[PDB]
RNA sequence: CUAAGAAAUUCACGGCGGGCUUGAUGUCCGCGUCUACCUGGUUCACUGCCGUGUAGGCAG
């Protein structure tokens, strides 16, 4: 056999797009009126600090820079000074049926991937995959910088069976670590909800609510867009924020990324943390590839070892394996 | 100069303006604290800087009189820089002093306001306020013009006051509320 | 190398006799700083705001737009990056941005 | 061919109808000789009167163009021409050919003399430009005011003034009054470099620059060849083809206080430089140079490369 | 070892767009329900803000989080690099606390520096901060900010404890939330000077304010330790440490008291520098930044 | 959105400098979305046949 | 002292008449943009400003 020289997953666990709203503690309970977040305007001006070439040029030219600042304009986002909570609020469709490629070129290699993944499923669920979703879910990793120094963060799940909450979840996000996966009786029955969406079993709608105190005025931090130059320089050239219907928002990938921090099963360590799932599993901020391709444990070699030659790993790296099937991709040449 | 005073000063920095706001700060707080109790005979003492660079000067040196000028570092809202520079107490200054024209001395600082002015409500017509406005008639004269950094006018203009030029011997004398040597040529420290 | 420089400066001259006033163009997306990267007239129209606006800032983005287009012109692989003639590519594209910046930079200086 | 100690340049001058023959076998700019000739003039006729020595000259040529038309099918180009006045009879004129152009070039000449010293920079300037708009360049009228004859001011600058930022500070700002501007300048050892590169077959010089203003097409195993540069050929100086006569022996000379002697010109090879990419200005201008014992009249640039 | 290309810090002691708000002298308890202050036009075509004509006192309210965790990095390429320079700010840590840097940032909320020109020309002004954990106030501090010097930081047990309080939170150490409140007497009717758009003022929800990164400004003004003068004053912490009213590059890199040959000195090749310039040093990681090259 | 390099590298130039050199560059795009409202949780579709 | 020095291309003219471009279609799968900032001259030796007139009470 060989590998599909065309394949592509499609992605479970999708998520909508957060918006983020702004009221007072304590009134969480009446947090449906609230107002959004609104992506303001200012003018910033500071001098050159960075790390400019040591001896470049004279420092008569540094004494003429700090003549001739810059000045620009960015997009913020406060909080409104009466309210000191944000509220984040999105929905996440479980859908499952993993293993199944969506554009597949060859008729063994789909029906030889297909038993590889029943093999996994049928030999164990997805309990482990969905027990550190829930986690993922109940601490606040999708209050990126927002959660990083916040006092108090409560997260609210709701199940949704129709124009209806079936089952409420509710968590202390900073009790519930940010580095090891322990266990709970709630999350472990918002786990088994999570596997039954991704075995296929079952609806899975989940309404997610994030509220994090952080105080009365304060900075909240939605997603950056890139700027095209129509308008000038007088007219934000230099920070651009994300919204929707005049709301601070943040995007959908951004939490999903939040989402898939599963792996704590790379060679580094587990102290460091777990890290998110991708094919040569990579982290952006540390400007690396950890899973290395020459170390044999990136999502190609396992997988082609896996499903050409019946090479099965160790059960950890099959969690990996399927946790980038799940997250879907464009895979093959 | 005229002034037989000459107002201790000393510069330091300033976090609500540059120097230049600073000076223009310092000139008003000295102006508003000293011009605000009591005294005719406050006039002009800044001849520290250049004549022909045109700046109003840095100089700590104040020119008044004794009681006519010595309350601006006691202003009963003076304070906020009371301690931040080398401050002091009235005293004397020199006979030979420039009159440094930074008060309300009365000149050709502006064609526009006070020639405009005098052109529109003076018993002239609107060819008064057209002989009045020209680029002759708004320019400050040779004395250290302080910058009215306070509600003087409509917009934010300087002390304008087109007096006898920059020299040492001038002829100071009665100034007004708002401390004027502007045509009284005082000294200074 | 040397050929797209001076067939740059050649024609940022050739277009810098013919517009009395280059002024602000709508659409003008590499005229942002363009607008004193090209004609720079310091006319009537364009004041002692438009000589100083070009007068103190300097078209080092106008220099880095073409530094970077000049990198854009031929594509990025593994040929400019895993070989010494992509190292000696990319000395060239440093050297030439240096050389257009310090003619530049006695343009408005 | 001695060192200049200073260069004038003649910021802009318009041509009227000069002469694009240039050779027997080029007909594109007119040759450099029309402008070594023309400063050899201008040192006569001014030149002396302060004190001064011009030799060198930087051809420059901003905006070209000429009296042509190709022919309707035809690959090849024509000549436009003028009606001359009638025969005595009044029948009609033979007619000669003559390729006319319009040229707008700038030129940079050289200066040696010790009149340096003893006169202000604006006043030679302003005498060099007065005289030479009353005078000729290639058989052309040098134009006087247009629509945009603004830069009308001459300047003279001396190269060895200053540091060595100074002298480079002061050549790249003259190179702003260069803008659109096009150097010509010779490169016989480029020919002779391709000759002895191609010379298996045949090593005559005529193949070897006849093979060179052009695109080769070399075909599959199609690879046509890089261009190096603008090469363009020129004619290079004359060579004699008699022996020199006294001032009174050649009938119907233009006088009879010269040497005259029947000579055939020389073709040559250069190409035409943007004023970046040239080091320093020195290094740029023309001269003259004869081996008058022999028949080598030539003129080239001297200490380019 | 060499440094990291892509260093990034992200910022503590991050303050809130202070609102402005009038109102009348020993109403100074009542102050919660004070009118704003609004920006209008007057007349060229300007904008300014004055406070009502029967409200003198002017009155400056915002929050302050003040994180901890002050030497990780929050972008890096090389983790060696990382490990050392976390190694080297445990190494300030456990040497000496962040008291010094804790007295400094009390100072320059305990005077008016935020009040820039609010300050200047104001007979009296006071300065109550309190601790908030919940919707409660733990421990207040009121203050008098003009005997409190702008220049000369002197002794005082109040500031000991307020200092005390934001140690703990730039070390890890607690939840620190302070509510900043200036009330100035400027007069009656008088100016107030918010900061500037690129002419018009910055506001909010129909009220004057001030930027947050000018007050930001204000509280990291502490760097008395120059190359140049031990005489003129305290200026903020910056890398090539600058003012831009005074247009001169102090600290520059030709002496060697720098922040980033400092920072490389003391990183990567051991030499740790005086004790006055890893408060700077450690200062200018509270700042934050983009480093590296 | 801003990605990573996830597509299968070519087995000849994988090596752990470049692909963390290539990380190092990371690709921007802009795409096209299209959501629902934070409100609706319906789709209608019409067209005529 | 320039492949040097010289130069009238002229008049007049009808481009017209006609025309079916059609039929069919899957653009798909996936993604972390972050990190930090004083717009502080008096945006005038001046707009309303005893005399527009180097003299003055002058929201200084």
């Amino acid at each position: 056999l060989s590998t599909a020289s065309v394949l592509a997953f499609e992605r479970k666990l999708d998520p909508s797009d957060a918006l983020m709203s702004a009221g007072a503690w304590a009134q969480r309970d009446a947090s449906q009126e609230w107002p959004a977040v609104t992506v303001r305007e200012k003018s910033v001006r500071g001098t050159i600090s960075n790390r400019l070439k040591t001896k470049d040029r004279d420092p008569a030219k540094l004494d003429a820079s700090i003549q001739s600042p810059n000045l620009q304009t960015v997009d913020v986002a406060n909080l409104p000074s009466d309210a000191d909570t944000l509220k984040v609020r999105f929905t996440l469709r479980v859908l499952g049926g993993a293993g199944t490629p969506s554009a597949c070129n060859d008729a063994a290699y789909r029906d030889k991937l297909l038993q590889t993944v029943a093999t996994y499923v049928n030999d164990q669920g997805f309990a482990e995959l969905a027990r550190r979703y829930a986690h993922n879910l109940a601490n606040a990793r999708f209050l990126w910088r927002n959660r990083v120094g916040a006092e108090a963060v409560e997260v609210r799940i709701n199940h949704i069976r129709q124009g209806e909450v079936a089952r409420a979840w509710r968590f202390d996000a900073l009790a519930i670590g940010l580095r090891d996966f322990k266990a709970d009786a709630e999350l472990d029955a918002l786990a088994e909800l999570i596997a039954s969406g991704l075995s296929g079993s079952g609806h899975v709608l989940l309404e997610v609510v994030a509220f994090a105190r952080i105080g009365d005025g304060q900075e909240v931090f939605p997603s950056q867009e890139l700027i095209l130059d129509k308008g000038d320089k007088k007219g934000q050239k230099s920070k651009t924020l994300y919204s929707v219907r005049d709301a601070a928002a943040i995007h959908s990938q951004k939490i999903g990324n939040a989402l898939r921090t599963i792996d704590t099963w790379y060679p580094d360590e587990d102290g460091l943390g777990p890290i998110a799932v991708e094919p040569y599993g990579s982290v952006t901020s540390q400007g690396k590839a950890y899973r290395q391709p020459k170390q044999k444990l990136d999502f190609y070699t396992l997988l082609d070892n896996w499903v050409l030659r019946d090479e099965a790993p160790a059960v950890e790296q099959q969690h990996y394996v399927i946790a980038n099937l799940i997250r879907g991709g464009v895979f093959g040449e | 100069m005229a002034m037989d005073h000459y107002l201790d000063i000393r510069l330091r920095p300033d976090p609500e303006f540059p120097p230049a706001q600073l000076m223009s700060v310092l000139f008003g707080k000295l102006h508003q604290a000293l011009v605000a109790q009591g005294g005719d005979r406050i006039g002009v003492s800044f001849p520290d800087l250049d004549e022909s660079r045109s700046r109003l000067g840095e100089r700590l040196r104040i020119h008044a009189s004794a009681d006519d000028l010595r309350a601006l570092l006691a202003r009963p809202w003076l304070e906020g820089l009371r301690d931040h520079l080398q401050f002091g107490e009235p005293a004397v200054v020199p006979h030979p002093t420039p009159y440094r024209q930074v008060s309300r001395v009365q000149a050709k600082s502006n064609p526009e306001r006070l020639r405009r002015r005098l052109m529109r409500r003076h018993d002239l017509s609107e060819e008064e306020a057209r002989k009045r406005i020209p680029d002759t008639v708004a320019r400050a004269l040779d004395l250290p013009f302080v910058t009215l950094r306070s509600q003087s006018t409509g917009q934010h203009f300087r002390l304008f006051i087109r007096h006898g030029p920059l020299q040492v011997t001038a002829e100071e004398g009665g100034f007004t509320c708002y401390g004027l040597s502007k045509g009284g040529f005082v000294p200074w420290f | 190398v040397a050929q797209i420089c001076d067939e740059a400066l050649q024609y940022a001259a050739r277009l810098r006799e013919l517009e009395p006033g280059w002024s602000a163009t709508p659409g003008c997306q590499l005229h942002d700083a363009e607008q004193l990267w090209l004609d720079p007239l310091r006319a009537q129209t364009d004041e002692t705001f438009l000589q100083r606006r070009l007068r103190g800032d300097w078209p080092a983005e106008v220099g880095n737009r073409f530094a970077n287009w000049l990198n854009r012109a031929v594509s990025s692989d593994s040929q400019i990056l895993g070989s010494p003639e992509a190292a000696q590519w990319s000395q060239e594209l440093s050297k030439e941005l240096t050389m257009f910046k310090e003619i530049l930079e006695d343009e408005r200086d | 061919v001695t060192d200049p100690e200073a260069l004038l340049l003649l910021p802009r001058l318009s041509i009227q109808n000069a002469n694009a023959i240039s050779s027997p076998l080029t007909w594109g700019f007119p040759s450099p000789g029309a402008f070594t000739g023309f400063v050899h003039a201008l040192q006569r006729r001014v030149g002396i009167s302060l004190d001064i020595e011009l030799d060198g000259v930087g051809i420059v040529c901003h905006r070209f163009e000429a009296q042509i038309s190709q022919p309707a099918g035809k690959r090849t180009k024509v000549f436009n021409l003028t009606r001359n006045p009638l025969n005595r009879d009044g029948s009609t004129a033979a007619i000669v050919e003559e390729g006319r152009a319009h040229l707008e070039v700038s030129l940079l000449l050289g200066v040696h003399g010790d009149g340096l010293d003893d006169h202000p920079a604006q006043e030679i300037a302003r005498q060099v430009q007065e005289q030479a708009g009353a005078m000729r360049l290639a058989g052309g009228s040098i134009l006087p005011w247009c629509n945009e004859r603004f830069p009308a001011p001459n300047a003279e600058l001396l190269m060895l003034g200053g540091s060595d930022e100074q002298r480079r500070k002061n050549q790249r700002r003259l190179t702003r009054r260069l803008l659109p501007g096009f150097a010509l300048v010779s490169r016989e050892a480029l020919l002779q470099q391709h000759l002895e590169t191609l010379r298996t077959t045949l090593p005559e010089a005529t193949t070897l620059d006849a093979l060179l203003d052009l695109c080769r097409i070399n075909f599959e195993p199609w690879q046509v060849r890089d261009k190096p540069g603008w090469l363009v050929p020129i004619p290079a100086g004359y060579n004699a083809l008699s022996p020199l006569y006294l001032p009174g022996e050649v009938r119907n000379a233009r006088d009879r206080e010269t040497p005259l002697r029947f000579v055939e010109n020389l073709f040559g090879l250069g190409e035409w430089l943007s004023p970046h990419r040239v080091a320093a200005l020195s290094d740029l201008l023309w001269y003259h140079h004869a081996e008058p014992d022999k028949g080598l009249y030539r003129w080239s640039t001297p200490r380019f490369v």
